[PDB]
């Protein structure tokens, strides 16, 4: 039995699956037909657009399925919780890693491509994925409500395994969502993109003074624009997260924890349209 | 200088009457009753990496197996074509070249460019240059071998030359051209060559005799490439007009003429097929267009390259066509 | 076995190929008279020049040897990172003329189907034979259209002006002007700044930024 | 220029003289060459898998 809000929360995050699904598979289909994308930073880019393709069709289902809550085992609902984190920290750490290759492209330009080569930017790629990896399986590592809800399991008088109506706050503990998702392998990455970003610019800046006023705000309204979409996607949802551990006797509407989640599932919609379609190559690309 | 001229003129205007004199026919209407090839959808066997750079030219070896491909990473890459084997890869001294040649004893390979230079290279000896055929004053455009003895040369200076590449002297030239000579072809008993020239015009030439027999006029614009037809009684050239016309010896005129109205780029490279019933043409529109060459519509579409076809060539016994392309891939077709 | 050795030759390939990826190609065009010698003296069929600078090899490929038409080998260097050019400030009096001449040849290579994205760098010599020049002759020989006063430092900025809004391509391509000097080290720098902002320009149109 | 013009005049003064045949029997020949070797065409006329060497 959905809600109001409810339905408009289905409704938008499938229409965020309905534009991160075809955006992103154009992005790795350019990267497929063409072969001067063979580079390291076409590697980083379509990196994220096979984490933000997994997020527009596999952790969109995943998301709406917890939120209608079915009736289901604990381990189940584990199993359904977990490749959410899995991909969308995949999207965050690929978002590091192409803010790590923007920097030393502008910081050592002459030595880039003697320093980052496609081999090296395969095993950044692997690295990225498997860290991803390692962070999403954390909750069935053994950090998870389930002591908590076998002892409510024990004192509602059930003998067994706990079956309960899977929601995402009742299998994840809150601990990990703000002391190891946010505060690690969410906001580490945020404040990381601010200052490599704050560096770029500034070389940028510096090559650019040595017509150039245009550019440069270009440049500028690009790269506030990437750090943008990245906070308003990650940092609602997580500052929610952090509400609810440190303040529990603290009241906030389920209408703004809906709002939250797709603006986290929606920094995959607009990763094409900010990273891939801003090269010159991509829209050759795409037009033929 | 006021006479010659006049009685130069005189020769064109008579030579363009015997031309037409025996202009019974046209190709077409005589062969309008045969019937048609239909459409060739040749597939891509075997796609041949390994160049770095803008491949410019290769040839087949006579063993239909191994051939040669000049690209402008300094490579020269002798594959085999079946494995994808490299044979070997030989470092060139000037990565500028615009030609590759594989002899037919399989002995030797040359290649040059805007070095001015013809390389000599001995395969069986690793690989060393044995010979640098200079003498020529512009780039190197196209080379082919009479025999290991012997390489015939096309420059950019409007000359042709034969080469005795053991004296390493230029035996014969080949003068009268008032153009680059872009590509030239080497008749199947090889005792004649044409040539092909940004004059717009072709020229029949006869290696022993040393001097120039026929000349086939009636291209627009720069012949990039020429091939005879494989009874050595005819030929096939490829210019930047976006047609292909075919030339006969005995009759001395064009006998029909390639090209569709929305095809307007220009052609790299042109062969026959082994019966000389397809005609292959690369073009800078990315694509190879395969016509009949008795009846003029085009067949089959070879759309498999990222950038333009700069070289290509039909084995000797006729079983596959191997495409090359600035993209740096080789591709072979079947 | 034959896998063998086509694995070690593919080994090689890819060695020696980012090898000679890692050296700034730089095509040298410039017309007759026009200073290109000095440029080689400085710094060290076709012709190519190498040397090495802070660390970075510079192949320079003098093609002015070659009498052919340029449309029939000017794609082989599509891929040159720069493009330096020569030319005689002196020669805008000499012999139609020949600066007109030098500036048709710039216009044809600045707006070429190969050269669109690729940045020119100008050279433009014998400065100090144009200083006594422009008083026995006014620049109103060469450029009729030209109304300023008979100085050096101005009549020098028109010529660099005329020389560069022949660029139809002001988006993709930049045009940078040095005035050779005597100095040997300064001709030299020079280049390779201008390589230095060809390449971060280039790094940058490949992240997205520029 | 009129040395080489002389030399123009002797190349066209050749090849005036020479026996020409008519482009019916000439395009004759050329349709008999390709009626002749069409199964010898692999490209024309394709073979079975196991002939074709690159693909058995
Ligand atoms: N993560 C971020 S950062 C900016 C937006 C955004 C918001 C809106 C909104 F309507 F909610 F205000 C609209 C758009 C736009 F793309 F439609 F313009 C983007 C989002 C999304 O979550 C997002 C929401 C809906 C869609 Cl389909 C695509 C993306
Ligand atoms: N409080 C929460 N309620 C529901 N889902 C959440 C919550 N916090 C994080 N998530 C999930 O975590 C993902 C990001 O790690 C989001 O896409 C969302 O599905």
């Amino acid at each position: 039995s959905i809600s109001a809000f409810q339905a408009a929360y289905i409704g938008i995050e499938v229409l965020i699956a309905l534009v991160s699904v075809p955006g992103n598979v154009l992005v790795i289909w350019a990267v497929k037909v063409n072969q001067a994308l063979r580079d390291a930073t076409f590697c980083f880019i379509v990196s994220l657009a096979v984490a933000d393709v997994a997020v527009g069709a596999l952790v969109i289902p995943l998301a709406i399925l917890i939120n209608i809550g079915p009736q289901t085992y604990f381990h189940t609902c584990l199993m359904v919780a977990c490749p959410v984190l899995i991909l969308t920290q995949s999207s965050i750490l690929a978002l590091l890693a192409i803010a790590v290759d923007r920097y030393l492209r502008v910081k050592i330009p002459l030595r880039y491509k003697m320093v980052v080569t496609p081999r090296r930017a395969a095993v950044a790629i692997a690295g990225c994925w498997i860290l991803s990896f390692v962070v999403g399986l954390t909750p069935m590592f053994g950090w998870n409500n389930l002591s908590a809800v076998e002892r409510a399991w024990a004192a509602n008088g059930s003998m067994g395994e706990p079956v309960i109506k899977c929601e995402f706050e009742k299998v994840i503990s809150m601990e990990y969502m703000v002391y190891f998702n946010f505060f690690v392998w969410v906001l580490p990455p945020l404040l990381l993109m601010v200052l490599i970003y704050l560096e770029v610019f500034y070389l940028i800046r510096k090559q650019l003074n040595k017509k150039y006023y245009g550019k440069e705000l270009k440049i500028a309204k690009s790269l506030a624009l990437i750090l943008f979409l990245f906070a308003l996607s990650w940092l609602p949802l997580h500052i929610l997260n952090c509400i609810t551990l440190f303040c529990p006797s603290c009241h906030k509407p389920s209408i703004l924890t809906y709002i939250a989640i797709f603006l986290t599932h929606g920094n995959s919609a607009m990763n094409p349209i900010v990273y891939a379609f801003r090269i010159q190559k991509f829209r050759v690309t795409f037009l033929k | 200088l006021d006479q010659l001229r006049q009685e130069a003129e005189q020769l064109k205007n008579q030579i363009r009457d015997a031309r037409k004199a025996c202009a019974d026919a046209t190709l077409s209407q005589i062969t309008n009753n045969i019937d048609p090839v239909g459409r060739i959808q040749m597939r891509t066997r075997r796609t041949l990496r390994g160049h770095l750079a803008k491949i410019y030219a290769m040839h087949w070896g006579t063993d239909s197996r191994l051939l040669v491909s000049a690209s402008q990473d300094g490579k020269l890459i002798i594959w085999d074509s079946y494995t994808t084997n490299k044979v070997h890869a030989i470092p060139l001294r000037s990565s500028w070249v615009m030609t590759c040649a594989y002899a037919p004893s399989g002995n030797y390979v040359a290649c040059g460019g805007l070095d001015n230079i013809c390389s000599i290279y001995n395969l069986k000896t690793n690989v060393r240059v044995s010979r640098e055929l200079a003498g020529h004053t512009g780039y190197l455009s196209c080379c082919r071998f009479l025999d290991d003895n012997q390489i015939v040369t096309s420059s950019g200076d409007t000359t042709c030359a034969l080469w005795d590449i053991e004296t390493g002297q230029q035996t014969t030239t080949f003068t009268g051209h008032t153009g680059d000579v872009m590509s030239l072809s080497l008749a199947p008993d090889t005792r004649l060559f044409v040539s092909g020239a940004c004059d717009a015009s072709a020229k029949l030439w006869d290696v022993r005799e040393g001097m120039c027999r026929q000349t086939f006029t009636g291209h627009e614009s720069d012949i990039n490439a020429i091939c005879f037809f494989p009874n050595g009684n005819a030929f096939a050239t490829g210019s930047d007009d976006a047609t292909c016309r075919l030339f006969d010896l005995r009759a001395d005129q064009e006998l029909m003429t390639y090209s569709h109205d929305n095809i307007i780029c220009g052609i790299t490279s042109v062969s026959f097929s082994k019966s000389g019933r397809l005609l292959l043409a690369g073009y800078d529109d990315f694509n190879c267009n395969v016509w009949d060459a008795l009846k003029a519509d085009r067949a089959g579409v070879l759309a498999g390259h990222d950038n333009r076809v700069s070289c290509l060539g039909v084995t000797d016994d006729g079983m596959a066509v191997a495409t090359g392309s600035w993209d740096s891939f080789l591709k072979i077709w079947n | 076995a034959a896998a063998e050795r086509s694995k070690m030759i593919d080994k090689n390939l890819r060695e020696d190929g980012e090898k000679a990826a890692r050296e700034v190609k730089l095509l040298l065009l410039g017309a007759g008279e026009s200073g290109k010698n000095t440029i080689v003296k400085q710094m060290k069929g076709i012709v190519e020049t190498h040397f090495t600078f802070k660390d970075l090899h510079f192949k320079m490929f003098d093609v002015g040897a070659q009498r052919s038409e340029r449309k029939k080998w000017i794609h082989c260097f599509e891929g040159v990172t720069a493009i330096i050019f020569c030319v005689a400030l002196s020669a805008y009096d000499l012999v139609m003329n020949r600066m007109h001449a030098s500036m048709k040849l710039f216009d044809s290579i600045c707006n070429n189907k190969w050269f669109t994205d690729t940045s020119i760098i100008l050279f433009l010599n014998k400065k100090d034979l144009f200083e006594e020049k422009i008083t026995h002759s006014p620049l109103t020989i060469c450029f009729p259209e030209y109304t300023g006063a008979n100085k050096y430092d101005e009549a020098a900025s028109y010529i660099q002006s005329k020389f560069e809004d022949l660029n139809k391509r002001k988006d993709t391509k930049e045009i940078y002007t040095h005035f050779t000097c005597s100095t040997d080290t300064k001709n030299v720098q020079f280049v390779f700044d201008a390589v230095t902002d060809v390449i971060i320009k280039n790094n940058l149109k490949d992240c997205g930024l520029f | 220029s009129i040395a080489q013009a002389r030399k123009l005049v002797e190349q066209l003064k050749m090849e005036a003289n020479i026996d020409r045949i008519k482009v019916s029997k000439a395009a004759a020949d050329l349709m008999a060459y390709c009626e002749a070797h069409a199964k010898e065409d692999p490209l024309l006329t394709p073979v079975p898998a196991s002939e074709n060497p690159f693909r058995e």
